[PDB]
């Protein structure tokens, strides 16, 4: 019955994969499908070049799929149909899988009397949306994704798996469109909803890390460069050639530093043609961030244009243009005076976290803590008719 | 309005109670009657258009001259004339409510 | 119409059949009215033509039956407002065509009308309500299916500085292709009115962003000379779009307002309250992270 | 109104909440005022525990 | 002045105005074919359109006496002689102000 | 995690009468004369003093003990600094004209 299914795939398979097959016979026979759910999940890590896995999953889709969590049917299948680069085939199989879950659920909600099976339907819509994105039918996925969004907001008891599939899919949509800002924030939402459970690979970490860094550089309102640095994802891979510069570019922006930043930018024109037409953008961007850092870090809030001029290595004419661009973008609110030659800022959007920024805030409260304490004695003492 | 008998405070709106008679006629259109469907009062339909129909389409000409656009028509004549029927025929042309 | 007696002939049709009818059909009647309006366009009496439009009701074109005459009704009106260089009115008339289902539904047919709408909204002067109307089109997704139109419009929707010589050079070959807003012969001289709007935009943006500026700086910002700068500000004070004080020896121009003692300390009233508000919120968030973490 | 409740501070993954009592109290409380329905639970403090 | 400014007088339907009024009414009720309208108008001289509506009813009464659901030409002749006496006696040629 | 909702406390006019007269004190929910309003200024300032201290301390314990970072706290407290008044500005000069008037 299953005997043919497992025996054929052995020959096709690498020898080092032979035991796995035999372990699938074994936990069928024990009638213990707890260990089976783990074994299938494991299979695609060791065999992601070969779609031996997809053919294997077919048998188990139609057998246990209420006698195993449905969460686990979505986890092993996703690796198989994502990396399938025949996407007609992907759509067709997923739609038939959805029809089986819609029949099943009506009797089984009262029959088990402990389990749910409506959870599974949402996730299939997410996989269906991903297949459309790769296929390059970006609009078809997005309107599927919007209807799915509605359902999710009206539930509050939904698994942590559901949110993880939905945000991943939404990120891929903004990466096709190349909306840098939109990508950055929705990929941050994937990172949060990450599960210790297998629903990631080793490949995916390194590739989100590349795409995040690139988006960040080219955002129009990002200043979450320090937030990325401190994050695990980008921390571990800096020792490879691709992610070496990529780290040092991200680092030179965080710190406002021009000597390291400009030296990197020369290399990347030749190296990467993506960053050979954003050359103008990246130089305006470092200067823009530094501008907010210099006035703010001081306890005087109003600052002459001259000091900015040597700092952003630009003359006075561009200083005013930098300042104007920020206000437009809704990053600062304030005034420009070329009469008094002053920039007087009065609203700031949140700064990067760093220990030393913390230190400068903590020292700044000290100054005015003294005044409250000394005044609190004067007023108390004074008054002889406080309740007389 | 509707107000408590416990604290004499207006709690909530009471939308105004429609008076049935005038309300029935606002709701549905009383039209059309045809111009050549009325016989012998045919002149008197036209004469109404000059008073009402002209300044309604364009207040714009009356405003050029500066003389006020003219309104107020008293309908009279022995009963059964069908002047209430003519009220409908005038406003049937304009499609007026 | 072939003949020179188009003057004479224009007049015949308009006198007689302007008067009402009591036994003629509306379909037949409208068709002559458009004709009468077209002839009033050809003569150069647009004062005639504006009356003829409203002597047929706007409410007899909102049926599917007179959906064909809806396209015509709004086509002839455009031209009447277009000659009297009144651009606010042209834009609305064209948005009725766009919303017409035949134009909206077909891919090709929507393109010529939508480019017209954009052109006239941008040549309209920036009102209060103007911002909302250009930001409707902005929200449209069929704005996104042209790229000439896309780049052009976004510049003025958003508050941002964009120099007159960059517009003059770049957008001359792009927009002279489409006729009757920049490539007509009567509308060639609407490139002069492109210049007035960009710089007028430039002055409104600058009003927010500066509060005092020298006149010498401002000549670079608009790229206009000293004489031109002072003059174009002074008219804006008469149309009541800004308040500025303009110093005639080429000194300084201040786009800011005379204030009162009271008003300025109202902002301090708010900064102090909001600062305090933060100290209250902060106080219970600290305790929360203290116990739990 | 009070609910029956216990806690053991050794392991806070241990506590006693009565399942009978809530239903019975809700039924009674719908009679006295029409205002009354369960909209949360109070804690007696003194702090916000992660428990 | 400024409330009513124009006065439109409504008179009676004329000798060929009275003619049209018959036509609307006959259609409105049931009939078996009638054509006597050229004579009936002379009999009905000086009638309001209210009394032309009453006459059709009058013929309607005569017919249901012969046990017919459709108005005969013969009834319409009978109807108009009856209405006519009654019209003069309770007669009104009056104008209201 | 748990989102603070601020509180001010309220009662219907049914309950409130019994509260006002049962109370047999000065009340922090009502006030009398000028004398009580001098009290209020001392009490209101004392609350600021204590509350500021908690903020500094929290900043200390983040860089010493090394409790995890919160950009909710640090972000809100970033705003406080730009909202901050300073001295020597034309604004303070407008306060002094009003102090002479009053
Ligand atoms: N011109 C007419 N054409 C057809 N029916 C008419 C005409 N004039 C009068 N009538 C009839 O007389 C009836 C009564 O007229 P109505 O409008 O109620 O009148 P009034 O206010 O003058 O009493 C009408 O409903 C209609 O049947
Ligand atoms: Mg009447």
């Amino acid at each position: 019955e299953i005997d043919t299914i497992l025996s054929t795939l052995r020959m096709e398979a690498d020898p080092s994969l032979h035991p796995l097959f035999e372990q699938f016979e074994k936990f069928y026979e024990e009638k213990l499908w707890f260990q089976l759910s783990e074994s299938l999940t494991k299979f695609f890590d060791d065999a992601k070049s070969t779609p031996l896995r997809l053919r294997l999953y077919d048998n188990f889709v139609s057998k246990f799929y209420d006698k195993i969590n449905q969460l686990s049917v979505v986890k092993y299948l996703l690796a198989s149909l994502k990396d399938s680069k025949d996407f007609d085939e992907s759509l067709k199989y997923l739609d038939d899988l959805k029809a089986q879950f819609q029949e099943l659920d009506s009797k089984k909600q009262r029959n088990n009397g402990s389990k749910d099976h409506g959870d599974g339907i949402l996730l299939i819509d997410s996989e269906i949306a991903r297949t459309y994105l790769l296929k390059n039918d970006l609009v078809k996925a997005r309107d599927l994704l919007d209807d799915l969004e509605k359902t999710l907001d009206k539930k509050d008891s939904i698994p942590l798996r559901i949110t993880n599939s939905f945000y991943s899919t939404n990120s891929q949509y903004f990466k096709f469109k190349n909306d840098f800002n939109s990508f950055y924030y929705t990929s941050l939402l994937y990172l949060s909803t990450l599960e210790p459970s297998t629903s990631i690979t080793l490949a995916e970490r390194q590739q989100l890390a590349y795409d995040l860094s690139i988006s960040a550089l080219l955002g129009d309102k990002i200043y979450n460069f320090g937030e990325l640095l401190h994050h695990p994802i980008m921390e571990t891979i800096v020792n490879d050639s691709n992610y070496d510069w990529l780290f040092q570019l991200l680092n030179a922006l965080t710190v406002g530093d021009f000597d390291k930043f400009d030296s990197l930018i020369k290399v990347q024109i030749s190296k990467i043609p993506i960053l050979a037409q954003h050359e103008s953008f990246l130089r305006q961007k470092i200067c823009l961030m530094t501008l907010i850092e210099t006035v703010f870090v001081k306890n005087i809030r109003m600052l002459s244009f001259e000091d900015i001029s040597k700092a952003t290595h630009l003359p006075k004419d561009n200083v005013e243009h930098l300042v104007m661009r920020a206000i437009s973008l809704g990053l600062l609110k304030g005034s420009i005076d070329q009469v008094n030659e002053l920039v007087t800022i009065s609203w700031v959007q949140p700064r990067i976290i760093s220990g030393d920024q913390i230190t400068k805030m903590k020292d700044r409260l000290v100054e005015w803590n003294d005044q409250v304490e000394k005044l609190g004695k004067k007023m108390e003492a004074r008054g002889q008719s406080i309740w007389v | 309005v509707t107000l408590d008998i416990t604290t004499l405070t207006i709690m909530r709106i009471l939308p105004r109670e429609t008076d049935p008679l005038v309300y029935n006629m606002t709701s549905f259109e009383q039209g059309e009657i045809t111009f050549d469907g009325i016989g012998g009062l045919t002149e008197q339909i036209r004469e109404l258009r000059e008073v009402i129909e002209l300044p309604l389409k364009n207040p714009e000409i009356f405003q050029r001259v500066g003389i006020k656009p003219p309104k107020g028509v008293l309908l009279y004549g022995p009963p059964g004339t069908g002047k209430t029927l003519l009220a409908k025929a005038v406003a049937a042309t304009i499609g007026a409510n | 119409k072939e003949e020179g007696k188009i003057d004479e002939a224009a007049d015949i049709l308009c006198e007689l059949q302007v008067e009402t009818y009591g036994s003629m059909e509306m379909s037949e009647k409208i068709q002559f009215i458009l004709e009468q309006m077209e002839l009033s366009i050809l003569k150069g009496d647009y004062s005639q033509a504006t009356v003829l439009s409203r002597k047929i009701l706007k409410k007899t074109f909102k049926n599917p039956k007179y959906e064909s005459l809806k396209l015509e009704y709004y086509n002839l009106l455009v031209k009447i407002s277009l000659h009297k260089r009144e651009y606010l009115e042209v834009a609305q008339y064209l948005q009725e065509i766009y919303q017409t289902d035949a134009i909206k539904s077909d891919e090709a047919k929507w393109k010529p009308v939508l480019s017209h709408i954009v052109y006239f909204l941008v040549l309209s002067p920036y009102g209060n309500l103007q911002n909302d109307l250009i930001h409707k089109i902005q929200n449209d997704n069929n704005l996104k299916k042209l790229e000439s139109q896309e780049s052009l419009v976004k510049l003025f929707t958003t508050n941002e500085l964009m120099r007159w010589p960059i517009v003059q050079k770049t957008y001359e070959p792009v927009l002279n292709e489409d006729d009757l807003a920049f490539g007509g012969e009567a509308n060639k001289h609407h490139w002069e009115d492109l210049q007035k709007r960009v710089i007028e935009h430039n002055l409104r943006v600058i009003s927010e962003y500066y509060s005092r500026i020298t006149l010498l700086r401002l000549n670079e910002l608009l790229d206009l000379t000293e004489s031109q700068t002072e003059t174009y500000i002074s008219d804006l004070v008469n149309q009541g779009i800004i308040y500025a004080k303009v110093n005639r020896p080429a000194k300084i121009v201040n786009f800011e307002k005379p204030k009162n003692s009271s008003q300025l300390l109202n902002e301090w009233s708010h900064n102090v309250d909001e600062l305090l508000e933060h100290i209250e919120t902060i106080g219970h968030l600290i305790t929360k992270e203290e116990i739990m973490h | 109104f009070a609910l029956p409740f216990e806690e053991d501070e050794k392991n806070s993954d241990v506590w006693f909440l009565d399942h009978n009592y809530i239903e019975n109290m809700n039924e009674m409380c719908k009679k006295i005022n029409a205002k009354e329905k369960l909209i949360g639970w109070y804690h007696s403090g003194p702090k916000l525990r992660a428990s | 002045p400024g409330r009513l400014d124009r006065k439109v007088e409504i008179p009676l339907p004329n000798e060929a105005g009275r003619l049209e009024i018959f036509k609307i009414h006959t259609a409105k009720v049931k009939k078996t074919g009638e054509f006597d309208f050229e004579a009936a108008v002379k009999m009905s001289d000086g009638f309001n359109g209210a009394d032309i509506r009453n006459c059709a009813t009058e013929a309607g009464f005569f017919a249901i006496r012969d046990d017919r659901d459709h108005i005969n030409p013969d009834d319409l002749m009978k109807a108009v002689r009856k209405v006519a006496e009654v019209k003069k006696l309770e007669g009104t040629i009056e104008y209201q102000k | 995690t748990f989102l603070h909702l601020p509180c001010t406390i309220e009662a219907e006019e049914a309950e409130e009468i019994g509260v006002e007269h049962l109370l047999r004190d000065v009340r922090d929910q009502a006030a009398g004369g000028l004398s009580i309003r001098l009290t209020n200024q001392l009490k209101s300032l004392k609350g600021l003093q204590s509350k500021l201290k908690d903020v500094v301390e929290y900043l200390d314990k983040v860089i010493n003990k090394e409790l995890p970072i919160n950009h909710t706290i640090l972000g809100k407290l970033q705003d406080v600094f730009n909202l901050l008044p300073n001295l020597g500005t034309p604004d303070d000069d407008e306060i002094d004209v009003e102090n002479h008037d009053r």
